[PDB]
């Protein structure tokens, strides 16, 4: 929608850009926010949705960097 | 509008009417022009659109002669009264034909066509159809513009940039062209000198009638490349197009001069007479040609050829002086003002030429100057949305925008930007301001335009290990380049007798490697201005310390591939612990009289005086005594916390006087300098911190403290 | 060196490696393109982390790309 609105702006069809810049684009934004709330933690579980790993800075990335470069420092393991 | 041929046929129609004593011009008179001469070569008469088309030229000849006799003899005064609507229409139709034919000039064929299209035999004595297709076929099969641009015509139409100074090589060009045998001058020299500018200058001389008749009428063309190769498909069609052109210039049309800008385009391919040779082969038949080539290209082809050398006159083209360059800028000034719709100060043209010399070792004066002018004008064109070109600020800014060269920034906040380096660098570098001043002095000279252009500022820092020699150099790289690591520190102590290409010396072609002085020379070439530091120069083999003399004075830098950089706009720092033996005498934290002479004494006995003589100044740095490191400890701890990635927790830094003192007394010695302080903070403060972090117990904020030695706290928020 | 023509026919533009902070901004700008392609979510700190790790551990690949390798690879890890 932003690409479309932006196209309308570069086409000098700003009024149709407004059709999206107002209401539609922020509605999708809000839908995203509502979806995150659905994803968010529940009393029964640390995150409603288990498969989403949320690419974790450490558990995923410092770990990835270690998978690529070894650099054991970034393992940050309890084995210390 | 018209070709010379078209003008000739029309002119003849008019003058034949005068010669035959005829009133108003008729289609008959243009037909008279067509049959004006017995020459078969005249398409309008024998090798005709009629004769090789559909009808006997004699049929038409008699139509016209009958009509010329038929028209009664007039008083000479009206003999050619007017073209009237009759010839007006033919000429206008010839123009309509140009539009249909996509022809830039009216051809004599367009006149033949237009006349024929309108005309009909006026009497029963002769009859012939206007066989339009036959006359077009024959016209199309007869008669350089397909292969070259008529530079002379463009010049007639303006579209040309005037020259200055180069008139002398133009005069030489004319003199060579005027020769009977070796008629071909060639413009040889550095790129950017103005060799194209010369050939345009030649076009101007043609246009302006400043050339003797035998060259004056010349039609100058831009040749080949596209015509040569883009127009090619198969073996021999280069030679075909060549031969075609060469023949055209060989005859009839007074003279045509061909111009070849990049001769390298020829020379076949290892020769092999791969088409190119035809030109030399026929070159004896006058064939006036002007060529050009980069001196090094010349070299790469003259070394191989030898044939073209007997066809052309080698002409070196001189680079104009700065003042001459200004003159070209002035000559082109109106071109630039028109180009962008902006004004430019004469003083801008002047500063551009002078400054450009200082700025761009890789540009000839005319490039470097025209670059600043056209760039500045372009810069202003953007600023058109708000301007004009300023001699000072515009030139300084566009030069700086592209090359950095911060000396031209001339910032409005000079208080920070240089004046208070003593305070800024003292804060970063604790110790004598004199070491700092030596640097700021150099910097101030560069900004003020005072630094001698032949001596990159350079200093020798004498000290003890742990003194901050490198630290100062890095901190000024920080202050000046906004990056402490911008600088190239140099492993000059790590230097034996092999010390070539891994060092500034670079490498010799023909030996392995065509990449050289990477660490130094290439990076020095890459960075328009910089910081260069030499680590432990006293330990370097003297042969390189000798090489360094090359840029310690002058600032000149030449590589193993013979390339030159000349970084006189850079600052160089040499370091040594050579005089440490006397600095360690402890005779003042800042070394005092006599002792300083022994410190420098070691330098004077060790280094060739020549090395020493080229240093802007030799500086002895005070030992950073315990009372002074007090400050660096607090500063360092601040930096240490700042270096720890994202600031999520980090210290309150409550050293208390006891840890300030422990660090000052334990991590420092007059014989080791400040180095052990960093080791100590990390050995105790960061290691203990690491234990609290290691356990993954810290929740928020960290605290420095002591046990009565150094000892960190644990939070009430963890185990 | 070999040319001497193109050399003079264009403006040399040195392109410096962006700072780590700029790199993070880049990673943030691209965050939704990673999340959309991979069908994953990431943490903002992950973006911060990749830029920093790349600065620290991949000194042969310049930041923007190095950090993005960590992001893309990490996301791929998660997508798998
Ligand atoms: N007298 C002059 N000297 C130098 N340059 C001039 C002069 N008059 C005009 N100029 C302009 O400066 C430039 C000179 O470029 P020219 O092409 O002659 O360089 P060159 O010697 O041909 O090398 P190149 O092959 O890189 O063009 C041209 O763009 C021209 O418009
Ligand atoms: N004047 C100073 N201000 C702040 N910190 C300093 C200062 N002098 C020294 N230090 C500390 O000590 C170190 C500076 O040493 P530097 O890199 O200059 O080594 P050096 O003096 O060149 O000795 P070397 O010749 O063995 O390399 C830094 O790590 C810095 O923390």
């Amino acid at each position: 929608l932003e690409n479309k609105a932006l196209d309308a702006e570069r086409r000098y069809d700003t009024a149709t850009a407004a059709d999206l810049r107002y209401f539609a684009i922020p509605d999708i934004k809000k839908q995203i926010e509502k979806l995150e709330d659905q994803v968010a933690e529940e009393e029964r579980r640390a995150g409603a949705n288990s498969m989403i790993q949320n690419v974790v800075d450490s558990d995923t990335i410092s770990e990835t960097a270690a998978r690529l470069t070894g650099i054991p420092v970034k393992k940050l393991s309890e084995s210390e | 509008q018209f070709t010379e041929r078209a003008l000739t046929i029309l002119t003849l129609a008019q003058k034949l009417a005068s010669d035959h004593q005829h009133p108003q011009l008729q289609p008959i008179h243009i037909l008279a022009a067509f049959i004006e001469t017995p020459e078969d070569g005249s398409v309008p008469y024998l090798q005709n659109l009629i004769e090789k088309g559909r009808y006997d030229y004699d049929l038409f000849k008699k139509v016209v002669n009958r009509n010329l006799v038929r028209i009664p003899q007039q008083q000479p005064a009206p003999a050619e009264i007017t073209p009237s609507y009759a010839l007006g229409k033919v000429l206008q139709d010839a123009a309509k034909i140009q539009k249909q034919q996509k022809d830039s000039f009216i051809a004599q064929d367009h006149i033949l066509f237009a006349l024929f299209n309108d005309s009909s035999i006026q009497q029963i004595f002769k009859e012939a159809q206007v066989d339009i297709e036959a006359i077009k076929q024959q016209a199309l099969e007869l008669r350089l513009s397909k292969y070259a641009i008529d530079m002379t015509e463009q010049a007639r139409q303006g579209k040309l940039d005037p020259v200055i100074g180069r008139e002398e090589e133009i005069r030489s060009t004319i003199r060579v062209l005027a020769r009977r045998i070796k008629s071909n001058p060639c413009l040889i020299g550095e790129p950017g000198i103005g060799k194209t500018a010369i050939i345009e200058g030649v076009a101007q001389r043609i246009i302006d009638d400043d050339v003797p008749t035998i060259l004056q009428g010349a039609k100058l063309f831009s040749l080949d490349l596209a015509a040569l190769t883009a127009g090619a498909k198969y073996k021999g069609d280069f030679e075909e197009r060549f031969k075609g052109v060469l023949k055209e210039i060989e005859e009839s049309k007074t003279l045509i001069v061909l111009f070849i800008d990049e001769i390298h385009m020829l020379m076949g391919n290892g020769k092999d007479d791969a088409a190119n040779i035809l030109k030399p082969a026929l070159s004896r038949g006058q064939l006036k040609v002007i060529g050009a080539t980069t001196n090094n290209e010349y070299r790469s082809i003259v070394e191989k050829d030898g044939a073209f050398e007997r066809r052309f006159q080698k002409i070196e083209v001189a680079e104009p002086s700065v003042r001459q360059t200004v003159a070209i800028l002035r000559g082109l000034q109106p071109k630039y003002e028109i180009h962008h719709g902006v004004r430019i100060l004469d003083s801008a043209l002047v500063t551009a030429a002078q400054l450009a010399k200082r700025y761009l070792p890789y540009r000839r004066l005319p490039d470097s100057a025209l670059d600043l002018v056209d760039i500045s004008c372009a810069g202003v064109a953007v600023a058109r949305d708000s301007q004009n070109v300023v001699d000072s600020d515009t030139i300084s800014e566009t030069a700086a925008r592209l090359t950095g060269i911060p000396v031209k920034k001339l910032s409005e906040s000079e208080n920070e930007k240089l004046i208070h380096m003593e305070r800024d660098l003292s804060s970063e570098v604790v110790g004598q301001m004199d070491a700092i001043k030596a640097v700021s002095n150099a910097v101030r000279l560069s900004r003020s335009g005072l630094a001698n252009p032949r001596q990159p500022a350079s200093f020798l820092f004498l000290g003890l290990s742990g003194s901050g020699k490198t630290e100062l150099a890095k901190k000024v790289a920080g202050f000046l380049f906004n990056d402490e690591d911008m600088m190239i520190r140099v492993d000059c102590s790590e230097l034996s007798e092999k010390y070539a290409v891994s060092k500034l010396l670079g490498t010799t072609a023909g030996y392995v490697g065509y990449d050289e002085g990477g660490f130094l020379t290439n990076q020095l070439q890459y960075k328009p201005y910089s910081v260069l530091l030499f680590d432990e120069v006293e330990k370097a083999h003297p042969d390189v310390l000798t090489v360094m003399l090359q840029m310690l004075d002058d600032g000149r830098i030449t590589s193993g591939q013979g390339k030159t950089i000349d970084c006189s706009n850079c600052i160089v720092i040499m370091t040594s612990n050579l005089g440490a033996e006397f600095i360690n005498s402890q005779q003042g934290s800042k070394i005092q009289e006599s002792t300083k002479n022994l410190v420098m004494g070691a330098v004077r006995q060790h280094f060739r005086p020549e090395f020493l003589n080229r240093i802007s100044s030799i500086v002895i740095f005070n030992k950073l005594s315990r009372k002074a490191i007090h400050k660096i400890v607090d500063i360092r701890l601040k930096e240490i916390e700042e270096r720890f990635e994202q600031n999520d927790k980090h210290y309150k830094l409550n050293l208390t006087q006891e840890a300030k003192d422990f660090l000052a007394k334990y991590g420092y010695s007059d014989d080791m300098g400040a180095r052990p302080l960093n080791r100590l903070i990390q050995n105790e403060i960061l290691n203990k911190l690491a234990l609290r972090i290691l356990k993954n117990e810290i929740k928020d904020k960290e605290t420095v403290n002591v046990v009565l030695e150094e000892c960190l706290e644990v939070l009430p928020n963890h185990e």
